[PDB]
RNA sequence: AAUAUAAUAGUGAUAUUAUAUUC
RNA sequence: AAUAUAAUAGUGAUAUUAUAUUC
């Protein structure tokens, strides 16, 4: 199947990424939603841990800063990949999860501002997420396959393999949240269940 | 002896107590400074702020944390006033500085950062006011006189000095070795555990 | 803490991430 | 967690804080 159309979500997240990158580039001197950007941001995050000043407290604040920025950048990247392989709602839920966990741990001066900058684009992001015209063609085709196969055979035990746990939760919520897939009763199998996954069990697709 | 005749320190810190209870005076929808009466009052107030409720629970948490912090800083300021009544103003200042050091160690809270900021605004004026030799309290002067005379008559004198609080223990501990005239003294500390031939002349 | 697999840069030993497992 | 002492508030049972101790 083809990749998605146009991504408004990716545009917004990209702007946030280059803004965060601007915050990080103030101190120190390849596209978004790719594995390369992940390797890069990792090596960069490690490079900021070598940063040294005669003043150790200011150094502490700066290294903490760069760690925070690189972290949020990483999370943004992951969110983009998730939106590529799943719904936009899954990506936004990933980001919301992240920022929620950030809030629970207590707010640094900087994390509060990053959260603040996310909050203003949140309404637009959700507005894009509720837009039916933007749906993923991959999930279109998957839904089509499931529909056909369960139409021909009302009793079908399916097993769906995905790369990451994020996609497991994402596709679980996608199946539970799709009116067309209502005949499905999904279940989860991951690393650190099976008796209810049978044909007589509660789970059609695993 | 006589109480110290003029408080500059309390004059300015009553302004921080006033500004803190003014900040408290924003969120409330609702007595002398440097006394136990104010301590009782601020404790009862602190306990009164915990039972206030709102339909929004998170907002409630925010303002309750705020009120708790405000009353806490108020209490610490009061403590500083008392400490400086019974000891050097440097000791009270250092008490507050230790307090805010701990606060900084806790983490960055919007309220705490604010309060610490307003405190740091007055820090220069404050340290200006306790570095002056003119402001030394009559009680410590008289104590210094007693110790001086008694050790002049008998240099082998062993002394024991009883004070009410541990804060004052640290206070006089620093006061003795921070005093050039008392240089013959070798202070030591005796307190509780919980939250002649040797060389210690005074305990 | 160790092990395996996959993707990714490197000619390669490797390295990063993902996934899973074991002690 | 319990106990004692001191100051403060209250007519008082008490209450707050301070100090110390014990289990
Ligand atoms: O250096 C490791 C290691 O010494 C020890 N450790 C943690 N889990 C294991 C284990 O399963 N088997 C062995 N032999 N050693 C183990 O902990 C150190 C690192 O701590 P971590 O934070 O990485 O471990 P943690 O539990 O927090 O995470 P996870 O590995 O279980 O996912
Ligand atoms: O309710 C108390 C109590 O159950 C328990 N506790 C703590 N210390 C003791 C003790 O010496 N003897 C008894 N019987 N029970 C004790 O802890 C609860 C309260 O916790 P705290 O925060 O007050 O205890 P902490 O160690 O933090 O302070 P402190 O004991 O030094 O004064
Ligand atoms: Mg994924």
């Amino acid at each position: 199947v083809e990749s998605r159309i146009s991504d408004k979500f990716k545009y917004i997240i990209a702007q946030l990424m280059r803004d965060t990158e601007s915050l990080a580039k103030r101190i120190c001197k390849r596209e978004f939603g790719t594995q390369k950007y992940e390797q890069w941001i990792v090596t960069v995050q490690k490079a900021c841990m070598v940063f040294q000043m005669p003043d150790k407290d200011e150094e502490s604040r700066i290294c903490k800063a760069l760690f925070l920025y690189t972290s949020h950048l990483r999370k943004y990247n992951d969110a983009l990949i998730i939106s590529e392989h799943a719904r936009m709602k899954d990506a936004l839920d990933y980001l919301k999860d992240f920022f929620s966990n950030v809030r629970a741990a207590g707010f640094d001066e900087i994390e509060q501002d990053l959260t603040q900058r996310f909050e203003e684009k949140l309404q637009e992001l959700e507005s894009v997420s509720r837009d039916p015209s933007n749906e993923n063609p991959k999930l279109e085709d998957l839904c089509f396959i499931l529909q056909e196969e369960y139409h021909l055979n009302p009793e079908t035990i399916t097993i769906l393999f995905v790369k990451t746990r994020a996609l497991v939760d994402a596709l679980k919520n996608w199946i539970e949240g799709n009116p067309k897939l209502s005949f499905l009763k999904p279940g989860i199998l991951t690393g650190r269940i099976l008796d209810a996954f049978k044909a007589s069990g509660d789970h059609n697709i695993l | 002896v006589e109480s110290r005749i003029s408080d500059k320190f309390k004059y300015i810190i009553a302004q921080l107590m006033r500004d803190t209870e003014s900040l408290a005076k924003r969120i409330c929808k609702d007595r002398e400074f440097g006394t136990q009466k104010y301590e009782q009052w601020i404790v009862t107030v602190q306990k009164a702020c915990m039972v206030f409720q709102m339909p929004d629970k998170d907002e409630e948490s925010r303002i309750c944390k705020a009120l708790f912090l405000y009353t806490s800083h108020l209490r610490k300021y009061n403590d500083a006033l008392i400490i400086s009544e019974h000891a050097r103003m440097k000791d009270a200042l250092d008490y507050l500085k230790d307090f805010f050091s701990n606060v900084r160690a806790a983490g960055f809270d919007e309220i705490e950062q604010d309060l610490t900021q307003r405190f740091e605004e007055k820090l220069q004026e404050l340290e200006s006011v306790s570095r002056d030799p003119s402001n030394e309290n009559p009680k410590l002067e008289d104590l210094c006189f007693i110790l001086q005379e008694e050790y002049h008559l008998n240099p082998e004198t062993i002394t024991i000095l009883f004070v009410k609080t541990r804060a004052l223990v640290d206070a006089l501990k620093n006061w003795i070795e921070g005093n050039p005239k008392l240089s013959f003294l070798k202070p030591g500390i005796l307190t509780g555990r919980g939250k002649a031939s040797g060389d210690h002349n005074i305990l």
